[PDB]
């Protein structure tokens, strides 16, 4: 989570070209608890994602 | 010296289950974390994992 | 301070192998002040640590 977003690449001259925008991005997970890392023991709840296909 | 690391000749690293291997997916990791001890009032913490 | 802990190493093929767990870790110092870095002029107070021997 952070108040901006920035992406960059490396050009042929080895310089750095970046753009920075203002984006909010305070994400929370599905269900009734605000956890950070998935556990080894838990329950399976439906959620949606962007498939890489 | 001689027997200072004689203890570690009889033991080997292992593989255990890590439920988040950096990308949000589970795996069988060679660096699975077992416990974190935070008893030093200094602010220092001690991690135990699977490798050596 | 932060809400998780992660360790990682390079394998022989030079990939990154990591494990990430949920860990709270909000540490505060000794005394009656919540400072961040030791000053050049202060007082001494007993604290404990993990010795490197």
């Amino acid at each position: 989570p952070g108040e901006f977003l920035q992406v960059s690449i490396q050009d042929t001259r080895n310089a750095v070209r970046a753009c920075r925008i203002q984006y909010h991005h305070d994400p929370q997970p599905v269900g009734r608890e605000k956890f950070t890392i998935r556990p080894h023991y838990g329950k399976e709840i439906p959620c949606t994602t962007y498939q890489q296909t | 010296v001689s027997q200072h690391f004689n203890v570690y000749k009889a033991t080997r690293p292992y593989i255990a289950y890590c439920a988040d291997c950096g990308a949000g997916h589970s795996c069988h990791s060679p660096v699975a974390i077992e416990a974190v001890r935070s008893e030093a009032t200094d602010g220092m913490l001690k991690i135990q994992f699977s490798a050596q």
